[PDB]
């Protein structure tokens, strides 16, 4: 009510929208590098 | 060093000249020897005093 | 930056009809537009949450619609409260952006004007400038049109004028014009005229001295 | 209910600096966002800036590293901060708080902000003799002239504010020669014109000058 | 033909800051020697600072620390920057092109600029009318007093400056109070003196404080 | 930094002589110095370089001369605008400066004032402070004597007085002295006299007024 508002607020998305306002997916790769055992490598590497 | 007894003269020595108006500083042991007339204004000048 | 345009110019109507104020964007946006009102001299005030939800404190004649680009307000049962200026601003991003603004006009009825002319005072003509005072009172259209005459020639250039809001009360206006000049070229010409047209009178009237009157 | 009250503003010439400040009457100011704005006559409103719940900030482009913005949650009350006052720049601004995206719901009063080089001007009277034709009927219309004066505005009364009713003020105006001018009417009854005592004030805040002029029958014939 | 338009001068206190610029009407000032002499009352005239065409600065060891010379070419303007003046420092600042060895060759008019921590204070003026007496002849002097002011210097034109013979102006006076004090007179045909009126208008910039006042005959036997 | 010297104080000459003026240094200039002439209230202007080197703009009658810290400018047939003060510029190294400056006056004739007396306005006296004025214009020599007698009293030391500027065209100084007084004393005292005298007069004049004259 007033001056009692939800922390949250919805999204809104059609497909008319502008390009601006469209949802987007989002995605972040952070890396870690600590004392301790390594846990992701690289790719494949290999000669006849 | 000094030259005076060697380069005063009583009638006046106007031989020696100096460069007095460029755009721009010159940049260390750059040689201008232009005498191309200085324009202070928006007149041209044309080779013209 | 998102510039947008509100439309039309001035709104002129009368009570207890239904509104219509369109508005115009740069950038095409999806609801992220809103309505400000604002009485003369006062705080203006929020209308309308997005394109169509209406604050608490709003009662229901008001609604708003929106598009991509097109933009308009609609409100109906026009009452003499809603004598106001209206304004757009975004809600979206650029950062935030507003409009040019518009005026609402509550109509009843033409009344021309009340005139009368009144000469420099005393001081003013010991100050050594001139000057000519011409009023107009209670009239409505706002559109009324008023002109100085010096020797039956027009010198209407010589002025800056203002009008007054709308009177509550009277449903009219008011106007302040002067006409003014040196001390030496008021005295090269001998009478003194100013011409009133408005849309109530059957013709223009108009109202003068001669300098000689004192 | 909820309120803001401000103050602060005024003229000062350019390149000069200006604090403004506004508080609130029930919400904490604390747990808002809270703005700012500014109108200027003919032009409309503008952004200015604002600040987030959690006291971030951000501003427009053309007044990057030039206007303030800060907060007393103690006081529940705003405070604002302007430096290299420009031209033009001479307006009304106001403080406003949102919910949701910005919606700025609650308002107050406005604050003038003035910049000129030009320095204060109090105001001139010249009153106007009614004439015959203006008092035909049970009512007649008199007024005077205010003129020569800077800054706007200028506050025109009767027993300081008792009246309220029969008066005409007309919008100021901006002259060419850098002063402004207004002008005033009242109506009173045709027979009263010669007993009821007539007296009118002129009040100009900047200059605070207070000015007091009788309002007279006279005559044109003299 | 060859101007130099002035700008900057005022009041400032000490411990402040101001800038000062002039501009030149046809001159290329980017391309010529620029530098600021600073001329006052009763001690003398003094040599300040320059920039040499190739944008080299060279200062005097008076303001050194506290004087700062540039310019700008983006609107061909030369400017002047300040910091914590000192009261000796009060004087007539000008600027002038020099070339070559230093022929101070074309010159501005000069700006004054004042250092006191004493506030800014508008002109009163007090009108001289003219006696009948002084009618009973060729021509007949006119004038006006102004007071009570500061500070120095306050420019005054009668007629907006239509008139060009017969204008005598005094210079400006200390008071006990601090404040200064001057006049004027002007010089007139006799036969205009009951049908011309003349107004003088006066200027005190460092206030930007402007009065009109008139000179009438009026009637003086009595 | 090197100091110069300009000599005489003051010089005064009559119309069509020749006028010379002479400057001094302590460390030599090698014939680099300068001359520059200003008007009150006017901007200085350039008039001869070095020994010799006329400006531009100047006329055949200024001439200059000297070498070796001693420095000599001549001025032939002199003429009424010529009176001002002039300026030696030196160039023996950085920093520069230049000298004093000395004023040089015309003398053409002596010629009487004319004396006249300004009562206190009422918007003095709303002020609560009263001044008296008494004007002496159009004079020759500037040494003219004036003094002010209070209810046949000598008050010498509640007046001040103001001096103007040589007028070219006329050659003819002008002088103003104030009276200031208290309202009280302004009240109390009703006789108001100045005496003058000058040489240009055959016999001083005495100027009076009665405060009852309003």
């Amino acid at each position: 009510g007033f001056n009692c508002y939800f922390p949250l607020q919805s999204y809104g998305f059609q497909p008319t929208n502008g390009v601006g306002y469209q949802p987007y997916r989002v995605v972040v790769l952070s890396f870690e590098l600590l004392h301790a055992p390594a846990t992701v490598c690289g790719p494949k590497k290999s000669t006849n | 060093w000094n030259s005076n007894n060697l380069d005063s003269k009583v009638g006046g020595n106007y031989n020696y000249l100096y460069r007095l108006f460029r755009k721009s500083n010159l940049k260390p042991f750059e040689r201008d020897i232009s005498t191309e007339i200085y324009q202070a204004g928006s007149t041209p000048c044309n080779g013209v005093e | 930056e998102i510039v947008l345009t509100q439309s039309p110019g001035t709104l002129s109507l009368s009570p207890g009809e239904r509104a219509t104020l369109s508005c115009r964007a740069s950038q095409s946006i999806s609801s992220y537009l809103a309505w400000y009102q604002q009485k003369p001299g006062q705080a203006p005030r929020l209308l309308i949450y997005g394109a169509s939800s209406r604050a608490t404190g709003i009662p229901d004649r008001f609604s708003g619609s929106g598009s991509e680009t097109d933009f308009t307000l609609t409100i109906s049962r026009l009452e003499p409260e809603d004598f106001a200026v209206y304004f757009c601003q975004q809600y979206g991003s650029s950062p935030r952006t507003f409009g040019q603004g518009t005026k609402l006009e509550i109509k009843r009825t033409v009344a021309a004007p009340s005139v009368f002319i009144f000469p420099p005072s005393d001081e003013q003509l010991k100050s050594g400038t001139a000057s000519v005072v011409c009023l107009l009172n209670n009239f409505y259209p706002r559109e009324a049109k008023v002109q100085w005459k010096v020797d039956n020639a027009l010198q209407s250039g010589n002025s800056q004028e203002s009008v007054t809001e709308q009177d509550s009360k009277d449903s009219t206006y008011s106007l302040s014009s002067t006409l003014t000049l040196s001390k030496a070229d008021y005295e090269k010409h001998k009478v003194y005229a100013c011409e009133v047209t408005h849309q109530g009178l059957s013709s223009p009237v108009t109202k003068s001295f001669n300098r000689g009157e004192c | 209910e909820v309120q803001l009250v401000e103050s602060g503003g005024g003229l000062v010439q350019p390149g000069g600096s200006l604090r403004l400040s506004c508080a609130a009457s029930e919400i904490t100011v604390s747990r808002n966002y809270m703005s700012w704005v500014r109108q200027a006559p003919g032009k409309g409103l503008e952004w200015v800036s604002v600040i987030y719940s959690g006291g971030s900030t951000f501003y427009a482009d053309s007044v990057k590293g030039r206007f303030t913005i800060s907060r007393d949650n103690s006081r529940n009350t705003l405070y604002l901060q302007m430096n290299s006052l420009r031209a033009d720049d001479t307006a009304v601004y106001y403080c406003a708080r949102d919910y949701g995206d910005f919606y700025f719901d609650y308002w107050g009063q406005g604050t003038l902000v003035t910049v000129s080089s030009a320095s204060t001007k109090g105001p001139s009277v010249f009153p106007l003799a009614p004439s015959s034709k203006s008092t035909s009927g049970g009512t007649a219309a008199l007024g005077c002239l205010v003129k020569d004066y800077f800054p706007e505005p200028v506050t025109v009364s009767w027993n300081s504010g008792a009246l309220t009713s029969g008066v005409h003020t007309f919008p100021a105006v901006l002259q060419s020669s850098g002063l402004y001018s207004l002008s005033s009417v009242v109506t009173v009854p045709s027979s009263s014109l010669g007993t009821q005592t007539y007296i009118c004030n002129v009040n100009h805040k900047p200059s605070n000058t207070k000015v007091d002029k009788r309002v007279e029958p006279k005559s044109c014939d003299k």
